């Protein structure tokens, strides 16, 4: 791209400097995704692996700040939609009532995808419905998660 | 309309979908379903039941609510789904029904009568009457069996 | 008439014995095979347009996330993107008709493929809500790092 | 003990528990009546099946293609015909006294019942010409749906 007007440069620079703990001037490579997800771009893990293996020729993933800006102008046009993920939840509704089972949400969200851990899907259901238990809603839950 | 018996299907759930069509594939279908404790398999609107010779937990009153008033297509094969069709064709349509059990003794005919009439004893609204006629029917069964 | 055929899996009344030769005779005596042969007759699968479109809306970029109305047209553009031959299906008045389960298990394979992409999308936007939330709390504690 | 108290308007769901098909090594007249009743049940089952299917393909305005199935009606017709059936010949041999035996009844079946394709005997010729092994004398074969 061109790229990247300054008001995103400052956020990429403070998030770029936040996850630097050795005093290098670059992030560590295990935390490479959470850099991008703390700012709200959210790439997938395998596409992150391809994108980091494009610029690396050593098998470590060590980049700098302009390469990270290049990766941000690549993914900047990939901002997801609201109705798309909401209809993706409506795929997992099997009863057509607007209700969704919490335990089957655990089964899907711990057996499919990037495989969320126990605290993340348990915290997911506890944020979905504070009263409980075992059966949750999603239609306001999608409004809660899709805010940057 | 959002669920189907095709999801989570052990083997092939409906034999009209079985390919290729002979007895050799079908024995393997009932084999691989009976191994995974799936003893019901449809042909069109036909229930195939296999006797497991034990009490399976697919007859809970919890699953009566699950099997009730879904469509024939929307859920995994079970015998109640036949009775849940028949009763509604008796209830909402006011047409007389009959449920035919064909097989040999020791394959589960009397059990199928007990489970069909048990579902009708569940969802009719006056369960104690159907249990009262039912108890004298199952009581009169070994009398006729003599 | 509503209908039940019962099969014994052995001649010994046990729970885990499956004798294939006896069950073969149980199929022969009841005649399940010609039952399948007559239920299959022309088109081996069928369903209404609405559960078909609601089941397979995610395989077409004109039905994802909407719609494409009416339901026969959405199933049609679904087939036209997924490159299904014309002799595989037929349009009824209120149902879509499928001739051989080759097309059916093909579509179940493709839907099984896109399901992981939908769950991956949900876990991506959710975990991004968590990392973005932790980033906003981290800004909320320390204004400069 | 189980009937209703008075005689009112009603709607009924019945349950017909019927036995299944039989094959022994030696199948006598009992198993003949048994297998004949299962021929009738198979016939009404396939007939209601085809009327139901062709009903649906006429509903959805789709051109029917023809399907090949086993005809049960000519086995039933092979047994029940008031002039050419098996039971008409048996009612004849029971009715008239002529010092009648089993082999004379087989002679009558060879005379009038062997003109059909699916009947099969040894002394007739026609149906069938061949001298097939494991087909003894004083017996006959019926090609059932089973």
């Amino acid at each position: 791209a061109d790229q990247l007007t300054e008001e995103q440069i400052a956020e990429f620079k403070e998030a770029f400097s936040l996850f630097d703990k050795d005093g290098d001037g670059t992030i560590t490579t295990k935390e490479l995704g959470t850099v991008m997800r703390s700012l709200g771009q959210n790439p997938t893990e395998a596409e992150l692996q391809d994108m980091i293996n494009e610029v690396d020729a050593d098998g470590n993933g060590t980049i700098d700040f302009p390469e990270f800006l290049t990766m941000m102008a690549r993914k900047m046009k990939d901002t997801d939609s609201e109705e798309e993920i909401r209809e993706a939840f409506r795929v997992f509704d099997k009863d057509g009532n607007g209700y969704i089972s919490a335990a089957e949400l655990r089964h899907v969200m711990t057996n499919l995808g990037e495989k969320l851990t126990d605290e993340e899907v348990d915290e997911m259901i506890r944020e979905a419905d504070i009263d409980g238990d075992g059966q949750v809603n999603y239609e306001e839950f999608v409004q809660m998660m899709t805010a940057k | 309309v959002k669920s189907s018996l095709l999801d989570n299907m052990i083997g092939v759930g409906d034999t009209v979908l079985l390919e290729p069509l002979n007895e050799e594939t079908f024995i393997d279908n009932l084999k691989k379903r009976f191994d995974h404790n799936e003893i019901y398999t449809y042909i069109g609107s036909v229930v195939i039941s296999v006797n497991p010779y034990r009490s399976l937990p697919i007859y809970s009153p919890e699953k009566v609510e699950d099997y009730r008033n879904r469509n024939f297509y929307e859920l995994s094969p079970h015998i109640f789904a036949l009775s849940d069709e028949a009763y509604r064709s008796l209830r909402d349509q006011d047409k007389d029904q009959c449920i035919l059990i064909t097989g040999e003794s020791g394959a589960g005919k009397t059990e199928a009568s007990k489970l069909v009439m048990s579902y009708v004893a569940a969802v009719c609204g006056k369960g104690a009457e159907v249990n009262q006629v039912k108890e004298q029917l199952l009581q009169s069964t070994p009398v006729l069996e003599a | 008439p509503n209908y039940i055929r019962c099969i014994k899996p052995n001649d010994k009344k046990a729970a885990h014995i499956f004798s294939e030769s006896l069950v073969c005779h149980q199929i022969r005596y009841l005649g399940l095979l010609e039952n399948v042969r007559v239920r299959r007759a022309g088109y081996a699968f069928r369903q209404a347009y609405e559960p078909c479109l609601e089941r397979y809306k995610m395989l077409c970029k004109q039905t994802w996330p909407h719609w494409k109305g009416p339901a026969r047209s959405g199933v049609e553009v679904l087939f036209n993107e997924l490159e299904i031959p014309v002799e595989e299906y037929s349009f009824g008045r209120s149902k879509i008709f499928i001739r051989n389960p080759r097309t059916l298990f093909q579509l179940e394979d493709l839907r099984k493929q896109r399901l992981e992409d939908l769950a991956t999308l949900i876990q991506k936007i959710y975990r991004g809500w968590k990392c973005r939330t932790h980033f906003l709390l981290m800004k909320g504690l320390n204004d400069i790092f | 003990s189980i009937k209703a108290q008075t005689k009112v308007r009603k709607k009924v769901m019945g349950v017909l528990d019927i036995y299944g098909f039989e094959i022994f090594e030696d199948n006598s007249f009992e198993q003949f009546i048994i297998n004949y009743c299962n021929e009738k049940l198979q016939q009404i089952f396939i007939e209601l099946t085809l009327k139901e299917e062709q009903e649906e393909y006429i509903r959805e305005d789709i051109e029917w293609t023809h399907i090949d199935y086993f005809n049960n009606a000519i086995i039933c017709d092979l047994i029940e015909n008031n002039t050419n059936g098996i039971l008409a010949m048996l009612d004849e041999e029971c009715l008239r006294p002529g010092t009648v035996t089993d082999e004379t009844f087989l002679e009558k079946l060879n005379q009038v019942c062997a003109t059909h394709q699916h009947f099969e005997s040894r002394m007739s010729k026609c149906s069938r010409f061949l001298n097939d092994t494991t087909l003894p004398h004083s017996c006959f074969r019926i090609q059932h749906y089973a």
